C-alpha cells in the first residue's frame, strides 16, 4: 500500500500569501497519478488538481500542481479567504486507492491570549448524581493551550475532556472548553476547583477557581 | 509501475482507418485487463472505445465498436475506424489490470492521428 | 449536472448490517466506475472500496474485507454499500465517488452519517452555565445520543459571539457539548438568554434558561 506522507501539518498563513504543500509516497507513485482534493468543514471534498499538475473543470488558476514519483506539490499562489480549508492527496493508480493524511491550511493573525471562564456544577445538575466543571477559553491564537484542573491544589488526570471550535470566520481565533466531570458524592468532597490555563498569548499561566456554594 | 506506451503520431488510412500498438508493463501478470480508448480534445475527454478481454483469448470489442483490436500478450494493437477531419486528435491509451489483485491503472501519453483525406 | 445523493445513514448495533444506497444522476452510469470512501469524526479519508463498470470487480479495503460488498444496478443508476459484522470503528461520515475516466474521484455524494454503537436512542439534558460576577454564559448539552443536535439562542435572535462546540463521545457512549455565548454585563439584568436545543433522532426539542 503506497503511504502518502503530507506535511506540515498545518500551515499558518495571512491571506494573500502563497501556500506550498508537499505530498511525499513511500514508493513510486503510477506516472503522476496523483490528485489533490479540497474540503472546507461539513462539506464533502472537491477534486482540485489530477494527474498531479491538471486542474478540474472549475478550478482557479492560483492552484498549481508540480512533482514526479515520489515528490509532489501543490501550490496556491495567492491565498484567497475561500483556499483555508484542508488538502488531501491522492494516489489512485493502484489498489487500495490511498489518501494522505491532509494538510490544513488556516488563518495567520495576531496572538490573542484567552478570556478564560469557570463554570460551577448547576444545581439541578447535582440534583442528579453528576457534577461536570466547565471552563472555557474565549477567542484566543493560535491554537495551542494548556489547560489544567486542580482539585484542592491535587491535579487531576483522565476526568476531563477538551474541545476546540473552528477557526472563527470573521475574527480568525479559537475556543476551547474543558469539562471536569466528578460523581455528586467526589465534587462535594473538595472545596476549591481551579482552571489553569497556559498559552503564548499569556506571560503567567491564569487561574480562574472558585469554591463550593458561593 | 503500471505505464502505458504508445505511439507518438500515427496518419489514417485514406478510408479513415487508423491503427497504432499500445502495450502495458506490469509488475505482476494480470488475466483480466479492460483497454479503453479516449480522445482528449483540450478540456474534455471522450470514450472512443472500450474491450474486456482475457490473457490467452482473443480481444473483442462487443461494442459495436469503431474499434477492433488484436492481443499478444502484453499487447494490444487498436484499430479505429470511420474517422474523419473533423477526428484529428490525440488518443489516450487506457489500460486497467482487473484481476488478480491489486487493480492497476495506466494512462498513456496519448497518439495524434491525423486524419486528411 | 452529475449528482450523487446518498442514503441509508442510521444507527447500527455492533455485529448487525446495515445497507447505504448511492442515486446517481447526470451522466451515463454505466460509464464510470464508483467507490465508498469513509471519514471517521475527526479524522480523514479512507477509501473503503471499488466497482467496476459491470459490477464483476470488486476490491476492498483491508480494514473492512469479509464484511462489507458494493454492487451496483445499473437499470436503477444506483450504487449499494452492504455492512456486515458492523463495529465502532466503523462509524463515519460515508461518501459515495465516482471515478474519472482519468483516474481521481471527480465528483462525489454529500455524505451520510452511520453511528455503529450499543448506545440506545436518548433526547439530551441541558443544564445552564451561569454567568459568575463581559461576561459569558452557556448551556450544556449533556447525555444525548446520537449526534446531530442543534442548538440556538435566543431562537435565532443571537447570533454573534455564539461558540457552540463540537460534541465528545462520553465512555458512557453517550454525546456531550457546550453552547457558550459572551454578552454585556448589562444586559445581565435586562435581556433574557434562552438557548434552544433540538435532537431530530429522539425527536425532543428542548429549551433552557441561563439566569445568574
Ligand atoms: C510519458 O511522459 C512522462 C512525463 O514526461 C515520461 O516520464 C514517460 O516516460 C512518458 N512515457 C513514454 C512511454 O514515453
Ligand atoms: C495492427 O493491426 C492492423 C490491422 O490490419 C495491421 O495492418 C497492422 O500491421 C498491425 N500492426 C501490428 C504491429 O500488429
Amino acid at each position: 500500500e503506497i503511504v502518502l506522507t503530507q506535511s506540515p501539518g498545518t500551515l499558518s498563513l495571512s491571506p494573500g500569501e502563497r501556500a506550498t504543500l508537499s505530498c511525499r509516497a513511500s514508493q513510486e507513485v503510477g506516472e503522476s497519478e496523483l490528485a489533490w482534493y479540497q474540503q472546507k468543514p461539513g462539506q464533502a471534498p472537491r477534486l482540485l488538481i489530477y494527474g498531479a499538475f491538471s486542474r478540474a473543470t472549475g478550478i482557479p488558476d492560483r492552484f498549481s500542481g508540480s512533482g514526479s514519483g515520489t515528490d509532489f506539490t501543490l501550490t496556491i499562489s495567492r491565498l484567497e479567504p475561500e483556499d483555508f480549508a484542508v488538502y488531501y492527496c491522492q494516489q489512485y493508480g493502484s489498489s487500495p486507492w490511498t489518501f494522505g493524511q491532509g494538510t490544513k491550511v488556516e488563518i495567520k493573525r495576531t496572538v490573542a491570549a484567552p478570556s478564560v471562564f469557570i463554570f460551577p456544577p448547576s444545581d439541578e445538575q447535582l440534583k442528579s448524581g453528576t457534577a461536570s466543571v466547565v471552563c472555557l477559553l474565549n477567542n484566543f491564537y493560535p491554537r495551542e493551550a494548556k489547560v489544567q484542573w486542580k482539585v484542592d491544589n491535587a491535579l487531576q488526570s483522565g476526568n476531563s475532556q477538551e474541545s476546540v471550535t473552528e477557526q472563527d470566520s470573521k475574527d480568525s481565533t479559537y475556543s476551547l472548553s474543558s469539562t471536569l466531570t466528578l460523581s455528586k458524592a467526589d465534587y462535594e468532597k473538595h472545596k476549591v476547583y481551579a482552571c489553569e490555563v497556559t498559552h503564548q498569548g499569556l506571560s503567567s499561566p491564569v487561574t480562574k477557581s472558585f469554591n463550593r456554594g458561593e | 509501475a503500471m505505464h502505458v506506451a504508445q505511439p507518438a503520431v500515427v496518419l489514417a488510412s485514406s478510408r479513415g482507418i487508423a491503427s497504432f500498438v499500445c502495450e502495458y508493463a506490469s509488475p505482476g501478470k494480470a488475466t483480466e485487463v479492460r483497454v479503453t480508448v479516449l480522445r482528449q480534445a483540450d478540456s474534455q475527454v471522450t470514450e472512443v472505445c472500450a474491450a474486456t478481454y482475457m490473457m490467452g483469448n482473443e480481444l473483442t470489442f462487443l461494442d459495436d465498436s469503431i474499434c477492433t483490436g488484436t492481443s499478444s500478450g502484453n499487447q494490444v494493437n487498436l484499430t479505429i475506424q470511420g474517422l474523419r477531419a473533423m477526428d484529428t486528435g490525440l488518443y489516450i491509451c487506457k489500460v486497467e489490470l482487473m484481476y488478480p489483485p491489486p487493480y492497476y491503472l495506466g494512462i498513456g501519453n496519448g497518439t495524434q492521428i491525423y486524419v486528411i483525406d | 449536472q452529475v449528482q450523487l445523493v446518498e442514503s441509508g445513514g442510521g444507527v447500527v448495533q455492533p455485529g448487525r448490517s446495515l445497507r447505504l444506497s448511492c442515486a446517481a444522476s447526470g451522466f451515463t452510469f454505466s460509464h464510470y466506475t464508483m467507490h465508498w470512501v469513509r471519514q471517521a469524526p475527526g479524522k480523514g479519508l479512507e477509501w473503503v472500496t471499488f466497482i467496476s463498470y459491470d459490477g464483476h470487480n470488486k476490491y476492498y479495503a483491508d480494514s473492512v474485507k469479509g464484511r462489507f460488498t458494493i454492487s451496483r444496478d445499473n437499470s436503477k443508476n444506483t450504487l449499494y454499500l452492504q455492512m456486515n459484522s458492523l463495529r465502532a470503528e466503523d462509524t463515519a461520515i460515508y461518501y459515495c465517488a465516482r471515478t474519472g475516466w482519468l483516474g481521481p474521484f471527480d465528483y462525489w455524494g454529500q455524505g451520510t452519517l452511520v453511528t455503529v454503537s450499543s448506545a440506545s436512542t436518548k433526547g439530551p439534558s441541558v443544564f445552564p452555565l451561569a454567568p459568575s460576577s463581559t461576561a459569558a454564559l452557556g448551556c450544556l448539552v449533556k447525555d444525548y445520543f446520537p449526534e446531530p443536535v442543534t442548538v440556538s439562542w435566543n431562537s435565532g435572535a443571537l447570533t454573534s459571539g455564539v461558540h457552540t462546540f463540537p460534541a465528545v463521545l462520553q465512555s458512557s457512549g453517550l454525546y456531550s457539548l457546550s453552547s457558550v455565548v459572551t454578552v454585556p454585563s448589562s444586559s445581565l439584568g435586562t435581556q433574557t438568554y434562552i438557548c434552544n436545543v433540538n435532537h431530530k433522532p429522539s425527536n425532543t426539542k428542548v429549551d433552557k434558561r441561563v439566569e445568574p
